[PDB]
Formats: structure tokens, C-alpha cells, sequence
RNA sequence: GAAACUGCGAAUGGCUCAUUAAAUCAGUUAUCGUUUAUUUGAUAGUUCCUUUACUACAUGGUAUAACUGUGGUAAUUCUAGA
RNA sequence: GUGAACAGCCUCUAGUUGAUAGAAUAAUGUAGAUAAGGGAAGUCGGCAAAAUAGAUCCGUAACUUCGGGAUAAGGAUUGGC
RNA sequence: GCAGUCAAGCGUUCAUAGCGACAUUGCUUUUUGAUUCUUCGAUGUCGGCUCUUCCUAUCAUACCGAAGCAGAAUUCGGUAA
RNA sequence: GAAUGUUACCGCAAUAGUAAUUGAACUUAGUACGAGAGGAACAGUUCAUUCGGAUAAUUGGUUUUUGCGGCUGUCUGAUCAGGCAUUGCCGCGAAGCUACCAUCCGCUGGAUUAUGGCUGAACGCCUCUAAGUCAGAAUCCAUGCUAGAACGCGGUGAUUUC
RNA sequence: UGUACAACGGGGUAUUGUAAGCAGUAGAGUAGCCUUGUUGUUACGAUCUGCUGAGAUUAAGCCUUUGUUGUCUGAUUUGU
């Protein structure tokens, strides 16, 4: 329940189904953050700590997520889980 | 935060997904992604396109057990009798013969 | 935007550049409006100015009652065509580009808007919020 | 690791959208725990 | 939103206000009909089974069964209609109406109890309000008590009383 | 005797003269070419069922308003659940 | 064969498979394409590019030396069985 | 082309807030002339497109001092490219 | 990229470059001022222009995924399944690239100019100035950011035997 | 010589929109044999339907994998 919230509760992870596109699982603490990131998907990063105290009001803002997108990157995503799928789908020529 | 459907195939849309047309008429039609979004500028009938949800509707595809049984119901026989009148007679006056 | 916009306008993409010509949605006796410049755009050269949904543009009236033409007019965005995207996170876009002649306040020179209204335009203008049936 | 959608309220007195929701894009960093394996102290001198 | 809840073998009714969106959410996605496990909504419901009658949103239009639906739409209603009344002989007036797909946007929620639960409500199962009118029609009368053919109403009609002043009457 | 149901009426009246030139209208015809509430006159012994172990005729069925109560909406000759 | 066709496109007979080669797919190019919303605002100038197109039927202005203008313009239609 | 000095006048009154005659001292080399030093065994003309950089005699933006600056607006000036 | 033992990792920072720009609305406020007509600003807030560096969740573009489907002509006897038509044509189209057509981000200290002042003589008075000194700008220096001197430098690891 | 690497295969993700084959009381219809029909029969007929959201493709810069098979010392050079 990794990329589950409050108003989500459903156990997930933050994961994409097919898994995230040219990387993988990620299944250790992650940070997420708001916004795009320099560097591209493998790279190594440093994050670091503001050099200043930011008074912004744009930051000091507390965000709390409702909701975290976690269906499918590689392919235009419909359905969040296997779970969730597998109930708007119905039964398939293989299943159970 | 709603998940809409689409206007066309009958998709889950979870938020800022797919695009919005608004028609001359006011109409709003939400489509997921622009297979949908494409096949209704072509003027495509979704009843007539396989994998849509309404065709599979109006096909009778794989609902199965939404037509099988259930149970709701209950069982009650209490006694009100009548407002204004003594409900203590009511069920003396009630034993029935037959 | 500018005089008599109440508020301010969240940047929405821009659809309409100078000479583009959309359908006049008043009763004015207007049938289009044909733009000639944007209220509040920037410069950078050879960039053209572009308007959208609840910009107040100049515009000459190209077809319509001939007391309407031939002369400048102010007139506001209602309709876009070009999808733009709204904090809520919908990219959504209307069939046509349509506007509605006003005066330099933002009060519409007609007494009714047929057709939509983009609700971005619908909570800078009031008039327009008068004259408007359904929003968005 | 990539990036992906998020939906959560705003709070900002006086903006359009305060209260409203707003989805808004968020990368995702993978952060296993680093291991400290020294330290290396520095001075100070007229050349840095 | 608020509550309507019916209890239609007591008679009883009587309303509630829940806000909380994961007490709320369980109703959310159901038609008119469906049935509801009550420990979802509360713990005062849990063992109670409610069904989904209908209800008002914001702006009060009233719920209509059978449009699917979460949201309003405007149909042509004749006589013998929900949510509407005929003010002329073959009238039909175009009126909006609130889906039957229950949503955020219901301003109330109509409720009537099938199965009781493990504990009493308080203006529900507490309380027993009395029918109002008794059999008139002569048959009727025979089926509330079962008297045959034979055994003559007459006396088996209710009597109510009521008092003028010091005279009490039948 | 309120309310409400049920019935009947709201297609008469009143106003206007825009359209309309073989249309209307007028006088004169036709319905052996039709529909017609109401009024008025008449008009109905037959209804079941392999037809002795009979079918309520001393009279068969519920489901609704008003009402009672719980409600929704800024708002209407709006109406919901019970 | 398709089609009005000695057109284009595919094929039989016959004749070729000759034109340095290998590995990559940066910029910039030469030749071939596409692009949301706008639609000549570009520019000396719509240069380039796009749009139009076959047939059947309907329909067709000014003006004219009466021969034309005219495929004027504008429309509908077209597979398979 | 730009900038001074004297201060007769202008500015209701008031030479210099803002201006300024008769005179007069200068600066500038995107004006035009004058010259003919370089290039006639050749340094590719006008304009535009594109792009960079520099000047300041600043149009805007920063902070200021004047005003015939009540406010609003404007004008003159300074540090400023 | 040779050479300053070899090779490796982690660093310093001389010098050089440098970046942000402008507007509007709300509020202040129908306020200060004014007879009236008119009519500000500082702080606070919400956005925006022009510019810059990224980035591709989403939306859009692109299509030789020649991935799936459809179509014309013809050729393989038919069938299946295919070839050719300088990528035959069409609809959808993953990935990648990509767009103020898309999203995210753009630091804060110091010293000064003009100018206004403090103290204060020269000149017993007077003066921001002569000595000394306060406040001060889209300026300047640093912070920050990009290079890293291939002849500037530090810390550290391992350093070959037939 | 192992949480190894690779080639297949499997599973997920995705794209298209229902494969071939067979069956049918679907099909405007149409032929043929007589035993001339109280569905007479045998077939042929664009298309439709069912098996079938099937089939096909899916890393070439997608994710994953207990299965399968295979690979794991060739070359040069350097010293204060
Ligand atoms: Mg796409
Ligand atoms: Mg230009
Ligand atoms: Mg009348
Ligand atoms: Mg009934
Ligand atoms: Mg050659
Ligand atoms: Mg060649
Ligand atoms: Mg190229
Ligand atoms: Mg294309
Ligand atoms: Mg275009
Ligand atoms: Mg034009
Ligand atoms: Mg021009
Ligand atoms: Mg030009
Ligand atoms: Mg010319
Ligand atoms: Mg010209
Ligand atoms: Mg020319
Ligand atoms: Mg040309
Ligand atoms: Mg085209
Ligand atoms: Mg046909
Ligand atoms: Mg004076
Ligand atoms: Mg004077
Ligand atoms: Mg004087
Ligand atoms: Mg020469
Ligand atoms: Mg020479
Ligand atoms: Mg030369
Ligand atoms: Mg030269
Ligand atoms: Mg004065
Ligand atoms: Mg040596
Ligand atoms: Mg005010
Ligand atoms: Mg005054
Ligand atoms: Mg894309
Ligand atoms: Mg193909
Ligand atoms: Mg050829
Ligand atoms: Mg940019
Ligand atoms: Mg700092
Ligand atoms: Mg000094
Ligand atoms: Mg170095
Ligand atoms: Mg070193
Ligand atoms: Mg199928």
C-alpha cells in the first residue's frame, strides 16, 4: 500500500503495471517529488538539502496526496490493478 | 475526484486522462485516449465496434452470472392495528374462527 | 483581458492568433469576428499575437449587418476549438472559435450568447456570465 | 525510476483553485538506504 | 450528506447526518435496490441490511429507478410517473431528474431496513407508530381477521374514538 | 362538509385581420363518400361447461390520492422515501 | 489483366540482374513524407506546397463576332453480391 | 545634428519653474559637402531576412533631486546601457 | 590526446563565463489630497509577459513497430498464406524523439552611485565635507550556477618477479 | 563458476479488434434429381453468427522469470 492514500486505502505500490518503462520495481523507500527531475531513467542523483529557508507559501504548502496514478506507462493505461482489471474485463480464454 | 467513462467505448477515465470534446449543442463527450476520440470524428457506431462496451451489451458477451440467482428479501407480520382506535381490542377482536 | 476582467486568468493555450476569424455567438447582428490584435499580449519579434478562451481582442466585424462593419470593435473569446488544459488536469476543447463583441468595460454588445461558454471566460467577464447559458 | 500522475488538494487563500483538486505530475526517485563507509575532514587555507 | 432511513414494519422513520468520505463511499457506485451491510456506514448499523430507495441532491431534484446513471438528465414523464404530477388530462412536461446511481452530490440518501440489526436504533426499532385507517371495504375487513361468509362484519369494523369536549365519541 | 379521488368542462366565448387571388367567401348542390359527445325517441331472457358428485351471485381482486409521518432545493401550481 | 487506352500498375515469351564494397545511422544536407490551433499574419510576389480531378446524373452568370463563354460556377452519385 | 555661455525678453506678477532674442564658445562624424591618400593584373552595389556585439546624446524598467509638484497626470534634472 | 613512476577513487578552486525580465488584478481604497470633477502609493495576495535550464505523468505531433486490421490492381490453379506496385493506399497505432501545442524549476548576502543625512571645523557665526560618518539603485563584489588550468593543487586505494 | 551472463520458452504489460478450421433454422437468392414434396432432397450464394475481447505482435532502448540450452584466461602494455 506504497502508493495507496488515505482516500485510496487499495494495497498497491507505486509500481506502474508492466512495471515502471526502461527501469524496473523499485522496491526500497522512494522520494517523490513534485515536477520533473534533471537526468533521465538509471541516471544517478543527488538530492540536497535547500541551500536557503524558503518563506514561499508555495512552499511551506502540506501537500497530502488524494490519489497516485498507477496504471500502465508503456501503452495508453486503463486500469490501475490486476485486481481492478481482471473485474471490468470479466473471463478470458485462460484464467482460471 | 470522479472516474469518468467514456462516451464512446465505455472506459474508465481516472483523472487528467484522455480528452474532453464539448459539442455544438453543449454535449460533453469524455474519451479516454484517441482511439476512441478518433473513431468518433469518424462518425463510428460503437454498437458496431467489437472490443466497445455498449457492443458487448447489446451482444450479450460473457455477463453469465449477473443473469444467475440471488437472495434478498425479508419476513415481518407485525401489528399496527389503528390510529385512534384502542389497539388493545385490536388483537382481542382478533383471535379469527377460520 | 484588462479592463473591466475581474480576476485574474490562469494561462490557457493559445488557439487564436491575428487573422484568424471566429463565428460571432451574440445577437448583435455580427457574423464573425475577424482578429487584428490581443489585448495584453507581449512582444518578440515575428511572434504573432494569439488570444484564448476569455481574452478581449480588436476586431472588425468581416460578415454582418453592414452598421457593424468597416470599423474596430473589442470582443471576447468564448470558444476555442484548440484543446487547452485546466488545473483539474482535462485537456478539453470546444467545435469552434467563437466571440462576442463588447465594449473596452467587457459589456457585451448583444443580449444573448449563442452556443457554450468556456467557464474561464464566463468568471472574468460578468456580463458574459449574464448572457451565458450553459458554461462549459 | 520515472514519473507519474498525482491528484491532491490545493490549499492557497485566495487562488481560483483553492480547495479544488489539482492533478499535477511527480517523479519517483529509487532510495535504498546508503551505507557510510568513511569520513574525510577538511581545513581551511589561504588557497581554499 | 444525510440519511432517510425507513423502518416499513414499525412504521418507524427518522434521519442521520454522516460525514466522513469512507463511512459515506459505501453507497457510492450502487443502484436503487441494492442491498447494503450496515457495519460499513456505522457501528450502530452493523447487522443491519439497507435498500437503496432513492433520494435528493444538491438542488433537491429527486432520484428516479431505472435511469442508470450518476448525474441528472431531463426526460418526458406522462402520468402514472415518478417525480412528477400531471396538472392537465394527457400533460407531459419535460423535467429535469437526478440518476439512480447514488453519488457525492446527494444532498440525501432514502433508506428502508431489511434486516434488523444487533442493536436497537433509536427512532427505529424503539418506536411503533400505528396505521392510520382500518379496512372499510367489506372483503377486507374478513382478511384482516379471517371471519369467512358467515360471521358478519359488523361489529368487526374499527371504531375510533375521539372526545367533544366532555362527550366522547364513536 | 375542507382536502383529494371519480365525472364533466376547459374545442363555446372573447380578440385580431398577418397570411390568403379559383383560396376564402357567396348563392346554389352532393354524401348511393363519412365521423359525431351531448339532447330526444326507441333498443338486450342467450354470458359457464364434456353439460351428477360444480362455477363466490347473500355480490369476487389490489393499489392509490387526500391523510399520517420522515425529507431534499436560492428558487415554481417541484416533489422523494416511508 | 485492369482501364477509354500503344496511360500508369502487375504479368508471359525473350533479356537482365552490370552501376566498388563493408560498418554505422551525429550535425548540415539532397530526394520522399506528416503535423495540433490559426490560415498568407510569411514574402517583392502564395515562390514552394497543398487543394481540385475519372464517370453517370442534376445544374450552370456577365458578355458575345451567336460559333462561344462551359468541365463556367454549384451539386448528388460510384464497392461486393 | 547635438551641447554651452551673456541674459534682452516669454512665463497673470516674476530674467533662469519651464523657455530665450541679439551675440558668442564648442562638441559630433548614421547628414551633405570639400578633398583625391589607399585600392582600376577587381576589396561583389540598395534593401530585407538571420545573428552577435558595442556606443549613449536613456524611449521603458530601478533609486533619486526640480516644478508655475493639492491629488491624478506630466515636465526638467541626476546615478544609470 | 603523448609526456612529468603506474593505475584507481574521492576532492580543492585559480581563472573564465553567469540571468532573469516586465505587467495586471484583489486588497490597501473610493482611502490619503481636493470645492468638485477626480483620485494614488508602501506591506499582503492571486496571476501574467518576455527570457532561461530542463523534462515526457498527461495532452498533441511524428510512424518502417511496416504491430494489428481494412482496400485496389495483378501474379502464385483454387484454398490457406503470400509477392510486386521506388515505404502501393487507408484507419488505429506501442516505443522513442518532441511542443508556451505539453509539464516542472529560475538563489540571497555584502559593498557602493546619485541623492538625503549625522558629527563638524576652516570662517567664534554657518555649512552633508575639509578630518570622521549613516542611509542608499534594474549598478558592483560575493553567495549560487557552468567550465576546471589538458605545464595549478589535495586526500586516498592498490601497486607486476620467471 | 553465481542474486553470474546470454539464447529461447513462460508470466505480466501493451497494440489491433475477433484468427484459421468447423458448425449453423442466419442469408437477397439460385441451380439440379426424382419418389413433384403436406420443411422433398443434394448442394452452391457477398455477408452474418457461434466456438472468440479471439488471433497476431509485444524490446529490437518495456517489466519479469527456480523451466530449457549454452558460455566463463584470446591479445597487448605499464615502475618512484
Ligand atoms: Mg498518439
Ligand atoms: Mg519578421
Ligand atoms: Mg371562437
Ligand atoms: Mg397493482
Ligand atoms: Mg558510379
Ligand atoms: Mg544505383
Ligand atoms: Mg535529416
Ligand atoms: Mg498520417
Ligand atoms: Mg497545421
Ligand atoms: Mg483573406
Ligand atoms: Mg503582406
Ligand atoms: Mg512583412
Ligand atoms: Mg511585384
Ligand atoms: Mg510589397
Ligand atoms: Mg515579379
Ligand atoms: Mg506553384
Ligand atoms: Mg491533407
Ligand atoms: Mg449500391
Ligand atoms: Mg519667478
Ligand atoms: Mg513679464
Ligand atoms: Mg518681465
Ligand atoms: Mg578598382
Ligand atoms: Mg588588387
Ligand atoms: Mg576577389
Ligand atoms: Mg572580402
Ligand atoms: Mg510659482
Ligand atoms: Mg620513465
Ligand atoms: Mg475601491
Ligand atoms: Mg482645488
Ligand atoms: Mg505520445
Ligand atoms: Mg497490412
Ligand atoms: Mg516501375
Ligand atoms: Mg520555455
Ligand atoms: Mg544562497
Ligand atoms: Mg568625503
Ligand atoms: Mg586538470
Ligand atoms: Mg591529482
Ligand atoms: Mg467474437
Amino acid at each position: 500500500a506504497n502508493g495507496a492514500t488515505s482516500f485510496d486505502r487499495t494495497k498497491k505500490t507505486i509500481t506502474p503495471m508492466g512495471g515502471f518503462v526502461h527501469y524496473g520495481e523499485i522496491k526500497n523507500d522512494f522520494i517523490m517529488v513534485k515536477g520533473c527531475i534533471p537526468g533521465n531513467r538509471k541516471r544517478i542523483v543527488t538530492l540536497r538539502k535547500s541551500l536557503y529557508t524558503n518563506t514561499s507559501r508555495k512552499a511551506l504548502e502540506e501537500v497530502s496526496l488524494k490519489w497516485i496514478d498507477t496504471a500502465s506507462k508503456f501503452g495508453k493505461g486503463r486500469f490501475q490493478t490486476p485486481a481492478e482489471k481482471h473485474a471490468f474485463m470479466g473471463t478470458l480464454k485462460k484464467d482460471l | 475526484m470522479k472516474v469518468e467513462i467514456d462516451s464512446f467505448s465505455g472506459a474508465k477515465i481516472y483523472p487528467g486522462r484522455g480528452t474532453l470534446f464539448v459539442r455544438g449543442d453543449s454535449k460533453i463527450f469524455r474519451f479516454q485516449n484517441s482511439k476512441s476520440a478518433s473513431l468518433f470524428k469518424q462518425r463510428k457506431n460503437p454498437r458496431r465496434i467489437a472490443w466497445t462496451v455498449l457492443f458487448r451489451k447489446h451482444h450479450k458477451k460473457g455477463i453469465t452470472e449477473e443473469v444467475a440467482k440471488k437472495r434478498s428479501r425479508k419476513t415481518v407480520k407485525a401489528q399496527r392495528p389503528i390510529t385512534g382506535a384502542s389497539l388493545d381490542l385490536i388483537k382481542e377482536r382478533r383471535s379469527l374462527k377460520p | 483581458s484588462g479592463n473591466g476582467a475581474q480576476g485574474t486568468k490562469f494561462r490557457i493555450s493559445l488557439g487564436l492568433p491575428v487573422g484568424a476569424i471566429m463565428n460571432c455567438a451574440d445577437n448583435s447582428g455580427a457574423r464573425n469576428l475577424y482578429i487584428i490584435a490581443v489585448k495584453g499580449s507581449g512582444s518578440r519579434l515575428n511572434r504573432l499575437p494569439a488570444a484564448s478562451l476569455g481574452d478581449m481582442v480588436m476586431a472588425t466585424v468581416k460578415k454582418g449587418k453592414p452598421e457593424l462593419r468597416k470599423k474596430v470593435m473589442p470582443a471576447i473569446v468564448v470558444r476555442q476549438a484548440k484543446s487547452w488544459r485546466r488545473r483539474d488536469g482535462v485537456f478539453l476543447y470546444f467545435e469552434d472559435n467563437a466571440g462576442v463583441i463588447a465594449n473596452p468595460k467587457g459589456e457585451m454588445k448583444g443580449s444573448a450568447i449563442t452556443g457554450p461558454v468556456g467557464k474561464e471566460c464566463a468568471d472574468l467577464w460578468p456580463r458574459v456570465a449574464s448572457n451565458s447559458g450553459v458554461v462549459v | 525510476a520515472g514519473m507519474t500522475t498525482i491528484v491532491r488538494d490545493l490549499d492557497r487563500p485566495g487562488s481560483k483553485f483553492h480547495k479544488r483538486e489539482v492533478v499535477e505530475a511527480v517523479t519517483v526517485v529509487d532510495t535504498p538506504p546508503v551505507v557510510v563507509v568513511g569520513v574525510v575532514g577538511y581545513v581551511e587555507t589561504p588557497r581554499g | 450528506m444525510k440519511l432517510n432511513i425507513s423502518y416499513p414494519v414499525n412504521g418507524s422513520q427518522k434521519t442521520f447526518e454522516i460525514d466522513d468520505e469512507h463511512r459515506i463511499r459505501v453507497f457510492f457506485d450502487k443502484r436503487i435496490g441494492q442491498e447494503v451491510d450496515g457495519e460499513a456506514v456505522g457501528d450502530e448499523f452493523k447487522g443491519y441490511v439497507f435498500k437503496i430507495s432513492g433520494g435528493n441532491d444538491k438542488q433537491g431534484f429527486p432520484m428516479k429507478q431505472g435511469v442508470l446513471l450518476p448525474t441528472r438528465i431531463k426526460l418526458l414523464l406522462t402520468k402514472n410517473v415518478s417525480c412528477y404530477r400531471p396538472r392537465r388530462d394527457g400533460e407531459r412536461k419535460r423535467k429535469s431528474v437526478r440518476g439512480a446511481i447514488v453519488g457525492p452530490d446527494l444532498a440525501v440518501l432514502a433508506l428502508v431496513i431489511v434486516k434488523k440489526g444487533e442493536q436497537e436504533l433509536e427512532g427505529l426499532t424503539d418506536t411503533t407508530v400505528p396505521k392510520r385507517l382500518g379496512p372499510k371495504r367489506a372483503n377486507n375487513i374478513r382478511k384482516f381477521f379471517g371471519l369467512s361468509k358467515e360471521d358478519d362484519v359488523r361489529d368487526f369494523v374499527i371504531r375510533r374514538e375521539v372526545t367533544k369536549g366532555e362527550k366522547t365519541y364513536t
